[PDB]
């Protein structure tokens, strides 16, 4: 998939 | 560039840290060389004219360096106001502290001179929560080989003689682990005097990390005139390390 959320 | 009248209903980014991993490594299992070409590329949709601090953690030796013409130079990390759309931010090389995700051992056991017998492992090293994919592994075969049989576990394993390689193909494989393949190469007579120099072995593969260590620390975005802040922004981030130039001489 894609990305994951900047953290 | 860029014009003024920029709004969106989502103010979204999405950052990628695009990661190329170098590798020469002995037999024996010794680096004989390996750098890390590397690029950040920016998508974004974001109102306005934004201010955008990018921050990483540089901790990491970053070895060289070049801008996209926007960037304000001066820890003192990047300053810039992006272009809408799909830019490159910037693109760097390491050469120090490179995760090197897979290690590859070969053996090879000469038969008389019909066979030659020969094992390959390869060493998953990274977080096990993480999966490694298209995963490719390349073994040259000599030019007077008469046939080829192989046994895997795990993926898929074909002799192409078109280009005188044994192609095994691994769909995913997670962290710390192993997997080997063996053939056995059923040779041809030719010329004896000339022996068979061993071409490397070379790997392809995939990786949600950066090689290099490289984290993303920051991005934030200051919007003065219109009327949202930093926590405001739908921020995402990938990191897409790949193999380069990965061989394992044997």
């Amino acid at each position: 998939d894609g990305y994951m959320p900047m953290s | 560039w860029r014009r003024e009248g920029i709004k969106y209903r989502r103010n979204e980014l999405f950052l990628d840290v695009l990661e190329s991993v170098n590798l020469l490594m002995s037999p024996q299992g010794q680096v004989l060389s390996a750098h890390v070409s590397g690029r950040v590329v920016m998508k974004s949709y974001l109102s306005g004219m934004p201010e955008c601090k990018f921050g990483m953690n540089d901790s990491i030796a970053i070895d060289d360096c070049t801008f996209h013409q926007c960037v304000r130079l001066s820890e003192r990390s990047i300053s810039f106001i992006p272009p809408d759309g799909e830019f490159e931010l910037m693109r760097y090389r390491t050469t120090k502290d490179i995760i090197l995700p897979f290690r590859v051992i070969p053996l090879v056991r000469e038969v008389g001179r019909t066979k030659l017998e020969v094992k390959v492992v390869i060493k998953s090293n990274f977080k096990p929560s993480l999966l490694a994919q298209k995963i490719e592994v390349r073994i040259p075969t000599p030019l007077n080989t008469s046939g080829v049989q192989v046994i895997c576990m795990k993926g898929k394993a074909k002799y192409k003689a078109s280009e005188n390689a044994i192609v095994w193909k691994i769909k995913r494989m997670a962290g710390m682990k192993e997997s080997q393949i063996s053939a056995e190469i059923e040779l041809l007579p030719t010329n004896d005097k000339k022996k068979w120099a061993r071409p490397p072995i070379s790997m392809n593969f995939e990786v949600p990390f950066a090689p290099s260590g490289l984290k993303v620390r920051y991005l934030k975005v200051f919007e003065p005139k219109l009327n949202y802040s930093d926590h405001d922004v739908i921020k995402w981030v990938r990191y897409i390390g790949r193999s380069g130039i990965y061989e394992t001489r044997c």
